[PDB]
């Protein structure tokens, strides 16, 4: 019983470890979904047509 | 039965449980964040 008495007391700090992590989570994850839809409209601004064509006569990488 | 100490374990397989249920939620949000931060 002493085993089984050990793993009750950790629980009891531990559910609160889960819960204000499942919500820091999915309030991130959907500040992530509007930031690629927000710099995707500028993107769209600037790659309007008509654009110059080129080569590339080096990469000096 | 008669033991006192199925009720204080039985409080805790309710937890654990739980626990089981938030892992897939957990590691499946994580994920979400990484693919969209080297978008980012």
């Amino acid at each position: 019983t002493q085993e089984l008495q050990t793993r009750a007391k950790l629980l009891d700090n531990e559910i609160r470890i889960f819960r204000s992590e499942l919500q820091r989570l999915s309030h991130e994850n959907n500040v992530m979904l509007e930031k690629i839809k927000d710099n995707k409209e500028k993107i769209k601004n600037n790659r309007q047509l008509p654009y110059l064509v080129a080569n590339v006569v080096e990469v000096m990488d | 039965e008669q033991e006192a100490h199925n009720k204080a374990l039985n409080q805790f397989k309710r937890k654990l449980l739980e626990h089981r249920r938030y892992d897939d939620q957990l590691k499946q949000r994580r994920q979400n964040i990484r693919d969209l931060e080297k978008l980012y």
